[PDB]
């Protein structure tokens, strides 16, 4: 209830993203910053409790796989908006 | 119990007369103390107050020949409250900020006699000793802390020290294992230091620690790294989205010297520019130099080759970035 | 929790608006848990703070998971 729901939630805000239409740019947009900057300061702060160790914890390594999805999630977004051929959406 | 009776007889002539107040061979050569170090461990290594904390048992061993005695066979373990009727060496380290001989069950002291008069004479001492570090090279450093053993009030001319063993006087050094730290090697000397009251001797034990630069890709660089990653996302998005872009801007660019921020605390105001300033600082200008990327294209349009400008930066930037990285790493690795 | 229903009051067709008041108030109830657990020991159970700030985050989260319900039906 400290790291792990934490990271598990913010990959999940990271999925609602794609529920929303591909020209919301600015509001796609905040949710991967949002969520990849979230789960930035998650990363180091979890690491705080435990001394200095060299090696990988297995905190660190799902850590990093949610960091995976959420980045993912942001270029998956990149990668829509790069074939969206126009700025207004859906009316009516 | 005969046996021992003649062993109360013995060690009650040693201390009957015996003068704490003058060393062995008061009035005449310098005696020679031997020392060997066993390192139980090293903790605490904080560059924050520049010291290490180091737990060994310490021994000396010198000849006394008021404390010789022939009819017992067997060396003497007397107990560790013989020492306060004693004379030992005023031994102290010159670098220790903080230092106690562990007390628990009893003080961690071991009186040895031998027949002949040689003297062991084993503590067990956590000192906190002073380690001036050079930071600069910081994370991906190497840092030199030593342990200054030196006689207080005795001269050259009343005691000299030597390792007991030579190199083979410090133990325990390989099986130390420091979480943060790999203690590349370690080196014993023997000097002779002086000061206006006169010249003493001088055991110096020093430690090569080298950083584990691990720890710091987890918490230091990779972050960094993404970061900078994610602000040259800015770069696919169409001009026009200005609000999008500026948003991806700015986050990156307040999150960077948040993260350099956050770091610096955690360490000691030293003045000079470290390795992880470098590379936080070289990150800060490519995201700084990301957003300024669409500021010159929102002047350029409001104020065809605008995509050119935003198609060129789609790869120098990855490109320069990792030149950068090239040259930052292979000149610090 | 109050100001995040601000965003039902909000016109349907401002996703950057209302995510970014729904996304900024979700992360905020994150920060304060953790903020607020910090000070305690690393006690392995849930509290009635715990319990509360839990119960909150729920009703947040629904309240952005409302407008992305909205926004689909629209649009998609
Ligand atoms: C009271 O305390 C004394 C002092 O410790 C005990 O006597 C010593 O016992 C030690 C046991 O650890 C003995 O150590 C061995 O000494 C051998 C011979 O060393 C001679 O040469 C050295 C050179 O400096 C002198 O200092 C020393 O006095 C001797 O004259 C060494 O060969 C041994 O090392 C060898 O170990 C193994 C097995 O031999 C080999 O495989 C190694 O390669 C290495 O060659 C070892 O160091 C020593 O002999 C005793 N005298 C000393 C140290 O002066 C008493 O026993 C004790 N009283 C008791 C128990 O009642
Ligand atoms: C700095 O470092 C030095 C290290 O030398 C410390 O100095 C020693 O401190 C200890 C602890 O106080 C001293 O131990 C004391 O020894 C006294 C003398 O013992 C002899 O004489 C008595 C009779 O008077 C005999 O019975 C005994 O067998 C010895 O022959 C004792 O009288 C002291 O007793 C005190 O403590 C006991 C604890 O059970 C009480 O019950 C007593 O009532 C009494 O309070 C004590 O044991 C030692 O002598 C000091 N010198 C040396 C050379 O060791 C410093 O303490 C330390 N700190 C500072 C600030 O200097
Ligand atoms: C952490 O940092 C400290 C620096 O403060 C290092 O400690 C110094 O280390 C050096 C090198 O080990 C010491 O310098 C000298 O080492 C000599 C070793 O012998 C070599 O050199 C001689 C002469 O050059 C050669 O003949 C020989 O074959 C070897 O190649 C000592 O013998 C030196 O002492 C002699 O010279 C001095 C100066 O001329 C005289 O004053 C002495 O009386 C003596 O005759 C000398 O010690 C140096 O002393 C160390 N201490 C310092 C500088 O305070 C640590 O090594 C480093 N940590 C690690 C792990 O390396
Ligand atoms: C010297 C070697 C040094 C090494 C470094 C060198 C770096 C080199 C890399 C440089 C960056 C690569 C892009 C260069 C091309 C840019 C232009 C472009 O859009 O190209 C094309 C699309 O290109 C793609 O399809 C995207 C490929 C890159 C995305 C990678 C995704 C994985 C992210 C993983 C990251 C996870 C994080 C990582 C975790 C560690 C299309 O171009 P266009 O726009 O359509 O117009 C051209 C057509 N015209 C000519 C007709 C007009
Ligand atoms: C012409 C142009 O491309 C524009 C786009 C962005 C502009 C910069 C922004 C930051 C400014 C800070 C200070 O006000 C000094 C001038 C300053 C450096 C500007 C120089 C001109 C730039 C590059
Ligand atoms: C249909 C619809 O309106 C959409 C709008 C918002 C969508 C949710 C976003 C969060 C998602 C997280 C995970 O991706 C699992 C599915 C998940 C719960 C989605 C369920 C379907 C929803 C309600
Ligand atoms: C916090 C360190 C995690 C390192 C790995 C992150 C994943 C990189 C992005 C992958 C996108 C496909
Ligand atoms: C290098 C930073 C991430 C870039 C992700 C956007 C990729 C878009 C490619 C679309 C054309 C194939
Ligand atoms: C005294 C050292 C000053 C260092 C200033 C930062 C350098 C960043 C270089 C970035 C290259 C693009
Ligand atoms: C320490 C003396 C000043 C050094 C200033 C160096 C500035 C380098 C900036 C590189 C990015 C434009
Ligand atoms: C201060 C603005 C920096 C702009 C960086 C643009 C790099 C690519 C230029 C190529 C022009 C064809
Ligand atoms: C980074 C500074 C670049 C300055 C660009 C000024 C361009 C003025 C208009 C002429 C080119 C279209
Ligand atoms: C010794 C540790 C080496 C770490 C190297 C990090 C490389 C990052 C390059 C990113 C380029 C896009
Ligand atoms: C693509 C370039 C990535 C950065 C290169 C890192 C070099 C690390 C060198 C490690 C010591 C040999
Ligand atoms: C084990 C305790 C579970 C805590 C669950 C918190 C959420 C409950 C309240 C939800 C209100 C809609
Ligand atoms: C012990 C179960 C913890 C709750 C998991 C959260 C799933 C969204
Ligand atoms: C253990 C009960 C959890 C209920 C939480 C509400 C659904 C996210
Ligand atoms: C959680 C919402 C499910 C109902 C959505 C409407 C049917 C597509």
């Amino acid at each position: 209830i400290q790291t792990y729901l934490p990271c598990i939630m913010t990959v999940i805000l990271s999925q609602v993203s794609f529920w929303l239409n591909r020209e919301s740019v600015p509001a796609r947009t905040v949710f991967g910053v949002t969520t990849v900057l979230t789960m930035t300061t998650l990363s180091i702060s979890a690491r705080n409790s435990l001394p200095k160790v060299a090696y990988a914890t297995a905190m660190d390594w799902f850590i990093a796989v949610c960091y995976a999805f959420v980045f993912s999630a942001l270029i998956e977004f990149a990668t829509v908006n790069y074939f969206t051929k126009r700025g207004y959406a859906w009316d009516g | 119990p005969s046996n021992m009776s003649l062993v109360k007889e013995t060690v009650d002539r040693l201390l009957k007369g015996y003068d704490i107040r003058l060393r062995p061979d008061f009035g005449g050569p310098p005696v020679a103390v031997g020392m060997n170090i066993d390192i139980a461990s090293i903790d605490m290594v904080s560059e924050v107050n520049m010291d290490y904390t180091l737990t060994m048992y310490f021994q000396q061993a010198w000849r006394d020949k008021r404390l010789s005695y022939n009819v017992i066979p067997l060396n003497l373990t007397l107990d560790n409250r013989v020492a306060d009727q004693l004379w030992v060496p005023d031994t102290y380290f010159l670098n220790d900020k903080k230092s106690f001989v562990h007390g628990v069950t009893v003080k961690n002291r071991m009186i040895r006699l031998h027949p002949d008069g040689t003297v062991l004479y084993g503590l067990r001492i956590t000192t906190t000793a002073a380690c001036m570090m050079d930071l600069r090279r910081y994370p991906l450093d190497e840092q030199n802390c030593t342990l200054e053993i030196e006689s207080y009030g005795y001269t050259t001319d009343d005691i000299e020290f030597y390792w007991r063993g030579d190199d083979n006087a410090v133990t325990g050094v390989t099986k130390i294992e420091l979480p943060q730290f790999s203690i590349v090697d370690y080196k014993l000397i023997t000097k002779k230091v002086v000061f206006s009251t006169g010249s003493y001797p001088r055991l110096s034990l020093s430690f090569k620690l080298k950083r584990n630069i691990g720890y710091f890709i987890l918490q230091t660089y990779m972050p960094s790294i993404l970061i900078t990653i994610l602000s040259w996302v800015s770069f696919w998005i169409n001009y026009d989205a200005s609000a999008a872009r500026v948003a991806l801007g700015i986050t990156t660019v307040l999150t960077m010297t948040t993260i350099n921020t956050h770091l610096r605390e955690t360490l000691p105001k030293i003045p000079y520019v470290k390795a992880i300033d470098m590379y936080l600082m070289g990150c800060f200008v490519f995201v700084f130099m990301a957003l300024l990327e669409y500021a010159l294209v929102n002047y350029i349009f409001f104020g065809t080759d605008v995509n050119a400008i935003d198609r060129w930066s789609r790869i120098f930037f990855p490109v320069v970035f990792s030149f950068f990285n090239i040259v930052y790493w292979l000149y610090y690795v």
